[PDB]
């Protein structure tokens, strides 16, 4: 009473309390509701930061101005605080003794309405543990009889699971339906609170900036609900504004400086949602290819698709590229993914096909259901994808894959939405899907038995749509047939490896000059067309890194450097060279 | 099919205490 | 009326609660939604539209301007997918005869298992006769539900398993949303 | 010096905390270690006897000469247990290749699969290596984790709702030793 409750009229003629903005609908059926005879308590129920208390609280402001109707005139809403009040009790009695109080003042003012912020607290345990004596069977008949209004707000969730559990409370208390608003009803909404945030931070904030914060933060914040989203991310650009400025900077707030904030927000490095990142998506073909050469064809086609999906043309549903390159082994397939993530900067996300092999193993990567051992896990590709909402997916040895997993993959790449376990949309339309396959490479590289050779040219594809159902490779946006490595490529594989033991080694204070002679003898033995350039790691561990690595801790070769590398000609053996 | 699996529920446990109350004189 | 169409439309509350909710909501309804022109009875029309409001569908606005989008779903339904007429006949007609108050009154308001080739409109003419109602799109792809046990996720563990509290998808999507298109993409994967 | 051995030989508390009780526990010992002699002056040496009685570990071993105990890794454990001589020389040239900072830091420093009959000391070696470098030792036989159910546990216990502090079982021991060697028994019954 004296401190439990706080009346919102009062509070709203100084202040505090925001001005509702496009909620007339809602409070409609508010206001219908409190003017029954009885069961007068209307429920807000809706998601988090959807505006469940700027009804109620806003209700009071509007009573105050008087948009409210007549009858709704001269009433005052309480707002009660059940941690406050159910705090100090420390007895038996002392919580109906200070609530009873409460409700006599209620009832004594037949035109007060109480709100109830949180309302399932009282439900699960109000005031008795081990026992039958809870606040809500306190003002279970009064509700029943009319004699108190009583203003309820609990989430969806919180409303299926606590509430309604006591069908006695739930009859009493009517539900009105909240709906997260649209993107033009949020920016009216935050052109009605900028002059308070303006006011405390001391800055202004553009239209074209509010516009964005919306847009953007949609896109790259989906884990909260648009509303509250979007009042974080304008209140936290002003919070910028007082302490990075050193005194008479810009007041204003462009756009640049929502895109930091959000950025942070997001744990993104600020060059996908900026928009400055077009030198950077200009030159990504040629970048690529300096990091990972050859097949100039497969790499331009990443380029193209991520070019249309940033410049507006990108689907609407659906992810922002489906490929599947396929192609022989050792030709960077999975390489080029790695390497792009990097040019994004996003999440890169890893996922072995061959372990997915058996009828329930798909369980793994969408959950078990309900009621079995693996529930309490979302799933791995699931929380991979929520966790990193921008990220590139990889998913290696598909063909192995069992036919229940392809399933999956197909709702994937046309709505861009994977339900788990527990019913948490994965929305990742924004991750680019890359597999890699080596389906084709057979029939391409083996020629076709019989005196005979026949044309092979579409045998390839033909493979691919037996393997491949119809509808899965419909669905793919394009597929990258990767081409074998050149006698020239290959030897520029060999200075990509050495570079990186060059360069690892040049800081450390050990020079190394290797012969052409013995890069050449690495190419052939370190590549093998059935694996590919695979071992050429293992064969450069073995041939450079172990006997540098013994002598680099005792020896000469710790200090000077001088390292020589060099190829005999009697057994073909690669010779080394340590000097001080 | 895999095994099924079973979660308990724990009640906490919480009481009140009344007071006994002693006059000066 | 208020009693007939209480049992027939709200559920998960009793007769007399549900039929003097009706009645009372019904009352404020027409003393405070007109602020001038108000009507002193309260004729069959009103309640209707407070049961319409509680469950969500109305039963005798059919007439009104509602009507003339019945009468353009079909010709707008073919204008965004071309071909495969059949099929918007019988989503449209279906609606009609639930609408105009020839429904089943025990079934739903229509069951097709649209079948045919990839990439020939049949997750297109469900996602565009939600937007032309403008209802809710309950989509569910059956991809997931590959084993037998996948049915908990759709009705909810029972009791005294994990995952009891969390409920089935299906079962809550529709009391969130009675009135919407249930879309089982995939079916036969399932 | 003081902070790169702190953090390797303690393992208990975080690299911020370890330093400066160090510091102070140096301070301290130097202060009053002589009956009337001081040394206002401080050594890496002095403050290494201070590391091993918190540490529990002998001065030699807390001592900062890993690589002295390197190049002598097998004379010492040759000389601690004996038989086997061939192997485990081959097991301190591999080491050495990774102590020496070449390859990816990301990837494990320890990568050998034992091969051989019981009962020669296969297991002796795995605890005595671990007893001169320092590392501590955590047992993990694979028996036991031969169940698929059971292969659970090691990211996670499957009705630890409550209990997230514990974790996985494989998890908690890396997370709390980040310098112990993993003994893995029967792995090829998996
Ligand atoms: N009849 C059509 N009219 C217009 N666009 C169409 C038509 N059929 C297909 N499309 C286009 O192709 C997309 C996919 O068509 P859908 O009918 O949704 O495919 P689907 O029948 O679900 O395919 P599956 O999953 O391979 S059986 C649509 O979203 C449109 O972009
Ligand atoms: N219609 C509206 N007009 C103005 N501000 C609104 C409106 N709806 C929501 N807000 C703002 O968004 C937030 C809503 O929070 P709220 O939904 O009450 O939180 P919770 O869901 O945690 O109870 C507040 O910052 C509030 O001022
Ligand atoms: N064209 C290439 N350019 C650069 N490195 C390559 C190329 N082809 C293979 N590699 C090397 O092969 C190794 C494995 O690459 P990866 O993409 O995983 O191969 P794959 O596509 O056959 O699975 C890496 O060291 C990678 O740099
Ligand atoms: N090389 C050896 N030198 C000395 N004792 C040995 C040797 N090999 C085996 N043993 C004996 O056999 C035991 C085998 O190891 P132990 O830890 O007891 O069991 P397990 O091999 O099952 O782990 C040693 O502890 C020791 O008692
Ligand atoms: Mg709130
Ligand atoms: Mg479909
Ligand atoms: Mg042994």
């Amino acid at each position: 009473t004296e401190n439990f409750t706080t009346n919102l009229n009062q509070l709203a003629r100084v202040g505090g309390i925001d001005p509702l903005i496009g909620r007339e609908k809602e409070l409609e059926r508010a206001i219908q509701v409190l003017c029954r005879r009885r069961k007068n308590n209307p429920l807000l129920v809706g998601e988090s930061g959807v505006g469940k208390t700027a009804i109620a609280e806003g209700l009071a402001w509007r009573i105050v101005q008087g948009d409210v109707p007549e009858v709704m005139a001269d009433c005052t809403i309480y707002s009660l605080d059940i941690g406050s009040l159910l705090a100090g009790t420390k007895y038996r009695g002392d919580f109906e003794k200070r609530f009873k109080a409460l409700l006599k003042q209620l009832e004594q003012d037949t035109n007060s309405i109480l709100f109830i912020d949180e309302i399932h607290t009282i439900i699960g345990a109000g005031a008795a543990s081990g026992g039958q004596v809870d606040a809500a069977n306190l003002i279970k008949p009064l509700l029943s009889s009319g004699k108190i209004r009583v203003i309820g707000s609990t989430t969806y969730q919180e409303f299926s699971n606590i509430f309604e559990k006591d069908r006695a409370l739930a009859r009493r208390f009517q539900k009105i339906d909240i709906t997260e608003p649209s993107i033009e009803e949020t920016v009216q909404i935050i052109n009605g609170l900028k002059p308070k945030y303006e006011a405390h931070h001391d800055v202004r904030y553009t239209a074209k900036a509010v516009r964005a914060a919306v847009e953007l933060a949609v896109k790259y914040i989906n884990d909260r609900h648009l509303p509250d989203k979007a009042i974080d991310v304008i209140d936290e650009a002003g919070a910028r504004a007082r302490l990075m400025p050193v005194s008479k900077r810009k007041k204003t707030v462009n756009v640049a400086d929502i895109e930091s904030v959000v950025a942070r927000i997001a744990r993104i490095p600020e060059k996908s949602v900026s928009q400055s990142d077009r030198d950077t998506l200009k030159n990504l073909g040629d970048r690529l290819k300096m990091l990972v050469f050859g097949q100039d064809k497969a790499i331009e086609a990443l380029t193209e698709a991520i070019k249309m999906a940033r410049a507006g043309l990108g689907h609407e549903h659906k992810p922002v590229g489906s490929f599947l390159f396929a192609g022989p082994t050792g030709v960077g397939k999975t390489e080029v993914t790695v390497q792009l993530s990097k040019a994004l900067g996003i999440e890169l996300l890893r996922f072995d096909m061959s372990e997915y092999m058996e009828r329930h193993t798909v369980s793994r990567l969408i959950g078990a259901p309900p009621g079995y051992v693996g529930f309490d896990q979302g799933g791995l590709l699931t929380d991979a994808v929520i966790k990193h909402p921008h990220a590139v997916l990889l998913l290696d040895e598909i063909e192995k894959a069992h036919p229940d997993v392809f399933n999956i993959l197909l709702q994937v790449m046309d709505n861009g939405t994977l339900t788990d376990n527990n019913g948490r949309k994965a929305d990742f339309r924004n991750v680019v899907l890359v597999m890699t396959t080596n389906a084709g490479v057979r029939e391409t590289e083996r020629k076709s038995i019989g005196l005979i050779h026949q044309d092979n040219s579409t045998d390839a594809m033909e493979e691919i749509k037996k393997i491949f159902t119809p509808e899965f490779r419909n669905r793919l946006d394009n597929i990258i047939w990767f081409d074998h490595l050149s006698t020239d490529v290959i030897h520029q594989v060999v200075d990509k490896f050495i570079v990186e033991l060059q360069v690892q080694l040049d800081q450390k204070g050990v020079s190394l000059e290797v012969s052409q002679e013995a890069r050449n003898w690495l190419a052939e033995k370190g590549y093998d067309r059935a694996m590919g350039a695979r071992p050429m790691a293992r064969v450069i561990q073995d041939n450079l890194k172990k006997p540098l690595a013994n002598e680099l801790l005792f020896g000469s070769l710790v200090d000077g450097g001088q390292v020589t590398v060099a190829l005999d000609k009697e057994k073909n053996e690669l010779t080394y060279g340590f000097q001080s | 099919g895999k095994t099924n699996d079973w979660l308990d529920f724990d009640q906490l446990a919480e009481e009140k205490v009344r007071d006994a109350l002693k006059p000066p004189s």
